[PDB]
């Protein structure tokens, strides 16, 4: 606050750094949302055609959102209990509820990651060599921000189809890393950012 | 009184969303102004 900066202003004059410093006017740090279901989807692939991600944005609720803000909907228990926890707590489907891949920008974020494609996601053991990139293309990039590098707050991203190649073994993870960030730009730009 | 001692703050990058009201400078001096020599602390509040 206030009083707070202006006694680490007059800290860091007097007690260690003697030097005048010109200071601008105080900003506040900003967010940002997304209110509703996506538009037509965006699915793009690498500079090497080879792998693609089909990904749109839906909000997460209020009370999702929030209640992993308070660590009772962590992941790190078996995902047939939080499962449990979204049933009882959400009316959450349970296709969706053993589907859920990571959080966010930090351990616990305002972010949530589901897989819906039930004839495609039979495909398992391409798609889990690659679902650990996509967590890290998504934390990273969330934690980045597209428009002015601020958090994003509350906005569900579900990926809905998953075409990657057969046995990359060296492109795979590499490329879809800023690939799962794009289109995570593309899934948040496209049909309403808000701040 | 009398004075005392007599590409950062581009009006493009700065939202004046209050005006600066000039008693901040004392309540708050460090904070602001640039340059706050032989400036006195103040007791704010019983």
């Amino acid at each position: 606050g206030e009083l707070y900066l202006d006694c680490v202003m007059h800290d860091l004059r007097k007690m260690y750094s003697e030097i005048d410093i010109k200071v601008a006017d105080p900003v506040v740090t900003f967010c940002e949302t997304v209110v509703e279901t996506s538009s037509l989807k965006c699915f793009a692939e690498t500079p090497n055609k080879k792998n693609k991600i089909t990904m749109i944005a839906e909000p997460l609720e209020k009370g999702l959102a929030e209640d992993i803000e308070n660590e009772v909907v962590q992941i790190t228990w078996n995902r047939k209990k939080l499962g449990e926890f979204f049933q009882t707590k959400y009316d959450w489907d349970l296709l969706a509820a053993r589907s859920i891949w990571a959080f966010g920008p930090d351990a616990t974020g305002p972010n949530i990651l589901v897989d819906d494609t039930l004839p495609s996601e039979v495909d398992k053991a391409l798609l889990g060599s690659v679902k650990d990139s996509i967590v890290q293309g998504f934390q990273w990039g969330t934690r980045e921000g597209p428009l002015c590098d601020e958090l994003i707050r509350n906005v569900k991203f579900k990926i809905l189809d998953a075409v990657v190649a057969q046995e990359p073994l060296h492109r795979g993870g590499g490329q879809i890393i800023p690939t799962a960030r794009r289109v995570v730009y593309s899934a948040f730009l496209m049909a309403t950012p808000r701040l | 009184f009398e004075p005392l001692v007599r590409e950062f703050n581009d009006i493009n990058k700065i939202i004046i969303r209050q005006p600066i009201r000039t008693e901040y400078k004392i309540a708050f001096p460090y904070l602001y102004n640039n340059l706050p020599h032989h400036v006195h602390l103040t007791w704010y509040h019983t």
